[PDB]
């Protein structure tokens, strides 16, 4: 009647370098060799020195490959069957669906680019004050030269939380904000001359910043085969999709696949170095274990633990599991909790912060019944 | 000492395999039709 | 070298009908003999065919 479940918002596809380059298919293994243009070095003699040599310099033009190695789709199997008499409308129940699938998937794939680039280090945002984290980020990718326009910012939910939270953007004296965007609402929009965008693809507890010149996706849609009954050209976040419907008659079941050709590039410098972005990762100090001591529902019950650092992001796949009183109940290495024996047990719960040290311990107990 | 950054280029001038010149179809007698029967006459003798 | 009458050798030709299962395309021909031109995507290898067949 107007329930529709919850899902995330598009941001990532509109970030990043989309399609700078095109003809993938007049290229060898689907490579095209980017070039960079080259830099040479002076030297310095002596006046009136008898030595009268000069070394020469050199241009070397040095180059890297961007390639098309992925090919992202959504393919649905309904019979017959189905489709008269219980989709209603095919381009609502069924189309649609499938393109805010592959839009989710691409979404995914950028988000992975981001995130698995190599980072030399990662900058530590105190919750305490986080301004000098940024400017720490904005400052280590100015030693590397890069262009101070173009640059984005794009911030989990729970950085957003903590800069919401901060005293420096919360109270309006220490900010000049005499409107306290942060506190009437939960926005803080400008930061260390970087527009912060919220996102959830990346990690809810990290923040990235890069120039537009950082990331590379390429992107082809398949072109449809004239042996195909069906075929579009579905639009997803500014990504044109293939959609192609074969009524196979090997199970008397039509098929669809709504699919596109992908391929990511991380523009790393001529040394092999990764200067163009920079990470940060919010600190973390305690833990807890939502719902507290609880209770499950037989001697036999399961309950999935939850754990959560004081900034507030679930953690619960970070952590390691460890039952004091295996004999009456035991936790599996992803927190879900399994009770053997009526009785009380003790569930400690560790996890090393993100800044190295001893692990924070959160322990908590359950009464199997 | 210097290097460069070339793409290998192809180009086509004309060079093509060469086909044998189709003559034969045209000469043989053709029809566009599971089979065709044909109706030839008959002769007698005086 | 062959010396013949036209009425010696007699070649009969049939276009066959696009399966249901297929599509159409063009109207392609050889040298006076038409030719039937075929397209069935293969969904099962992901893979496109075609056929000019007489």
């Amino acid at each position: 009647i107007g329930v529709k479940q919850l899902q995330r918002e598009i941001v990532l596809p509109g970030l990043v370098w989309t399609n700078p380059l095109t003809d993938f298919g007049g290229s060898k293994n689907d490579t095209i060799t980017v070039r960079v243009p080259a830099i040479t070095t002076a030297n310095r003699r002596d006046l009136r020195d008898p030595d009268r040599t000069v070394i020469a310099s050199e241009l070397v033009e040095h180059s890297f490959g961007v390639t098309l190695d992925k090919h992202v789709y959504a393919a649905l199997k309904f019979t017959d069957e189905q489709r008269t008499l219980d989709i209603r409308d095919y381009t609502k129940q069924v189309l649609m669906p499938q393109v805010s699938a592959v839009a989710y998937e691409l979404e995914d794939y950028i988000a992975e680019l981001i995130e698995g680039a190599p980072y030399e280090e990662t900058i530590l945002i105190d919750p305490a004050d986080t301004v000098p984290a940024f400017i720490t980020a904005d400052q280590r990718m100015g030693e590397a030269n890069v262009p101070t326009d173009s640059r984005r910012l794009v911030v989990g939910s729970a950085v957003a939380a903590a800069l919401a939270k901060d005293k420096q953007f919360r109270h309006a004296d220490w900010s000049g904000d005499q409107a306290n965007a942060a506190l009437r609402e939960a926005h803080v929009g400008r930061l260390a001359g970087m527009n912060v965008i919220r996102s959830n693809a990346i990690a809810p507890d990290k923040a990235y910043l890069w120039h537009r010149t950082a990331f590379i996706l390429a992107y082809r849609t398949p072109v449809v085969p004239e042996g195909a009954k069906a075929g579009a050209s579905f639009s997803a976040n500014g990504v044109a999709l293939r959609w192609l419907a074969d009524y196979d008659y090997s199970q008397l079941g039509d098929r669809t696949l709504l699919d596109v050709f992908t391929g990511r590039k991380v523009v790393t410098e001529v040394d092999g170095s990764f200067v163009r972005a920079v990470e940060l990762q919010l600190q973390a100090s305690s833990i807890t274990i939502v719902g507290g001591a609880f209770a499950l529902a037989t001697t036999t019950g399961t309950k999935q633990l939850k754990v959560r650092d004081d900034n507030g992001t679930d953690v619960t796949a970070r952590c390691t599991f460890a039952s004091s009183a295996g004999t009456k109940a035991t936790v599996s290495a992803a927190g879900l909790v399994t009770g053997v024996a009526a009785g009380t047990a003790d569930i400690t719960a560790s996890y090393v912060p993100p800044q190295g040290g001893t692990a924070k311990t959160a322990t908590v107990t359950v009464t199997v019944p | 000492a210097h290097i460069f950054v070339k793409p290998e280029l192809v180009a086509e001038i004309g060079v093509k395999q060469l086909q044998r010149e189709i003559v034969l179809p045209g000469l043989v007698w053709t029809n566009p039709l599971d089979t065709i029967t044909v109706r030839v006459p008959a002769i007698t003798t005086a």
